[PDB]
């Protein structure tokens, strides 16, 4: 948003490993960055067991 | 392409080296990163400011 990277994030216990945790969340700011640079495109990196 | 400058401490103050520092201020349609602090006060409390 207007050239700012954000990133919310929360954690919840998982009872279904391949599904997700029912009930409403509510995640909260903490990496907000003023850039300058678009996104299009999302790629999620993995790191390599 | 490059020529060295004398300087001498024992050049007349024309020909003397200067250090040269510019700022130069970006303001675009980009969030602004670099702010002044400004000045802060004291807080004040049951009265009106
Ligand atoms: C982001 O989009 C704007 C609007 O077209 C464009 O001027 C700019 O070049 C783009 N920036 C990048 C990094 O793609």
């Amino acid at each position: 948003i207007d050239g700012y990277f954000k990133i919310y994030s929360k954690h919840t216990p998982i009872n279904l490993v391949r599904d997700l945790p029912q009930g409403f969340s509510a995640l909260e700011p903490l990496v907000d960055l003023p850039i300058g640079i678009n996104i299009t495109r999302f790629q999620t990196l993995l790191a390599l067991h | 392409p490059l020529q060295s400058y004398g300087f001498q401490p024992t050049n007349g103050v024309g020909y003397q080296p200067y250090r040269v520092v510019v700022l130069s201020f970006e303001l675009l349609h980009a969030p602004a990163t670099v702010c002044g602090p400004k000045k802060s006060t004291n807080l004040v409390k049951n009265k009106c400011v």
